[PDB]
């Protein structure tokens, strides 16, 4: 449940948010898109499975794990999107055409939203354009993301979290530096005011030989977490493979309905034909000779 | 489609780094000088200078390539096989031949 | 980079993936942590947009292309010389016919 | 069909309306009851 | 966002009063490359903005 560096926050400028969108996939033919963000969904503080609520990291110096409900999630590209599924880092939602995708949490007046550019176009399957799957028509082979949340499209690697320094842990007073760990939590500190010196402290601790706050750092030994291999985090010294989450919503094959165009009107003439064609939307016409030379011709036709 | 995977950058906080030689697909590694990066707490290191950073990136197969992929082939001389129905007098026969 | 087959492998699960996508890393400028990079567009998508019509709609002689395995069925061209040993049992002599 | 006068009548309320719009019925395919058909675009709209 | 007109509205309970005026609000950028949003990484160029 880490936080990324979202390029576009609620107001405008880039800022650190718990809901940074890392990757977006739209390979399904039904328009559904799979999105990956830092927050964990379907889980509570302890990680127990629950569809009613999700977790994220708090905006404070303790950065503990806080929680919220599904009804406060909003996904939108140009208009509001329909949430089809959610699991772990991943969401699946059907969205309208748009140039960017935005995911937001509405905690009362706190509308924390992250937006990322992604040209989501309206795509179709077959040789005929349409807005919706027609009620009557041919059944062709298509591939759509499976709405089941326990499927697997692949995997994503995670590693142990790296150091994440804080200045709130540090205190400046009378030109001297102090470390104030949160109560009941051991904090590894390290500084350089001359000789390089490491250590671990657990209480309000003085340090000697230091005059400026910038020269020391401190962070709690948070080995009780896992973080995706994101480019917005500082990695641990031992960045070995230490986990693999599944990628839900596998892209399964199925049968999709596609329309059948109006039957052409063929008028014959000496060594030739004339097809009168009517197609309210662009329909593909492909002709070819059955001799030595194909003379293949392809054209998208609209109107009559 | 390739998924351009970018490992989380590391910083030798007040020292130096050297680019290693890995064997990933289109592996690209570079080293930059002092950066002094911020995460959420206003500081990550204690040396304004000599605070190098390692930028690492490579590519892998996208999760959806198991369906959305193209296979490249070379062809050779092709053998033509025929299914044939032949009738003589009263007797009919189906046969597949090369 | 920027054309078909910019990333290649023996199989989907093969770990010896080789690619040349012209990826390059730039110096980080803004104060906040990040790793910038510029990379050429996926040549697979470029070929997909400019793929053109498949061989099912361009093969001559009215030959129906098929896959798994690659083949061309109902392909009409040429003449087949056939030598056939029709049995003498089916034959009927003229004295009875 | 598909041209001006693809529907004709002597008056708006006249019951002797004569049409040739090239409408053809298609066999239903889905389980649910529904009648599919295809028809040429309104030639009046095309002229407009 | 981009739009062909601009509207200002007040909703006093069930009493909604909205005034709309035509104004072709377009998406404009500074520099020599189009972009939806100012990227995290890039050059810093001169621009002019209404002071908040």
């Amino acid at each position: 449940p880490y936080l990324g560096f979202c390029p576009y926050c609620r107001h405008s400028a880039p800022c650190f948010s718990p809901i940074k969108i890392e990757n977006v996939w739209d390979e399904s033919d039904d328009g559904s898109i799979r999105i990956q963000v830092s927050a964990q969904f379907g889980y509570n503080q302890a990680g127990t499975a629950d569809v009613t609520k999700f977790r994220y990291m708090s905006f404070d110096h303790d950065h503990d794990i806080k929680e919220d409900s599904m009804d406060k999630i909003a996904i939108s590209t140009s208009g509001p999107c329909r949430r089809l599924g959610h699991k772990g880092y991943f969401l699946l939602a059907q969205c309208p055409p748009g140039d960017s995708v935005t995911v937001s949490i509405t905690s009362g007046a706190s509308e924390n939203s992250c937006t990322v550019e992604k040209k989501i176009r309206r795509k179709f399957v077959g040789r005929e354009e349409y807005l919706f799957p027609p009620v009557h028509g041919k059944l062709v082979k298509c591939h759509v993301y499976d709405h089941l949340k326990e499927t697997s499209a692949g995997y994503i690697t995670m590693h142990r979290p790296g150091p994440h320094a804080y200045k709130s842990y540090l205190e400046e007073a009378s030109g001297e530096v102090y470390i104030k760990p949160p109560s009941g939590k051991n904090v590894t500190y390290e500084c350089k005011c001359g000789d390089y010196s490491t250590g671990i402290v657990s209480t309000r601790t003085k340090m000697n030989g230091c005059t400026k706050a910038k020269q020391c750092i401190a962070y709690k030994s948070d080995q009780t977490k896992w973080v995706f291999n994101s480019p917005d985090l500082i990695r641990h010294t031992d960045h070995s493979v230490q986990g693999k989450l599944h990628i839900p919503f596998r892209l399964t094959p199925t049968v999709c309905p596609v329309p059948l165009a109006h039957t052409p009107t063929v008028t014959k003439w000496f060594k030739g034909i004339t097809l009168h064609l009517t197609a309210t939307r662009p329909t593909l016409l492909t002709t070819r000779k059955l001799g030595l030379r194909a003379d293949a011709t392809a054209e998208w036709i609209t109107g009559t | 489609r390739f998924h351009t995977v970018i490992p989380s950058p590391q910083v030798k906080c007040c020292g130096s780094l050297e680019c290693k030689a890995s064997s990933k697909a289109d592996y690209t590694c570079r080293v930059f000088g002092g950066v002094y990066p911020f995460m959420w707490g206003g500081a990550q290191c204690f040396c304004d200078s000599e605070n190098t950073q390692l930028s690492e990136a490579y590519v892998e197969f996208a999760p959806d390539c198991t369906i959305d992929h193209a296979v490249a082939l070379k062809v050779h001389t092709a053998a033509l096989k025929v299914g044939l129905r032949i009738v003589y007098g009263n007797t009919t026969a189906h046969l597949d031949t090369f | 980079p920027g054309a078909f087959g910019d990333i290649q492998a023996s199989s989907l699960d093969a770990t010896d993936i080789v690619a040349r996508t012209d990826i390059r890393l730039l110096k980080p400028s803004v104060k906040n942590i990040h790793v910038p990079y510029t990379q050429a567009v996926s040549g697979y998508e470029m070929w997909k947009n400019n793929s053109g019509r498949p061989l099912q709609e361009t093969a001559p002689f009215g030959c129906k292309i098929e896959v798994e395995p690659l083949r061309a069925s109902n392909c009409a061209y040429g003449h087949i010389p056939i030598s056939i040993d029709i049995p003498d049992a089916a034959f009927v002599r003229s004295s009875e016919s």
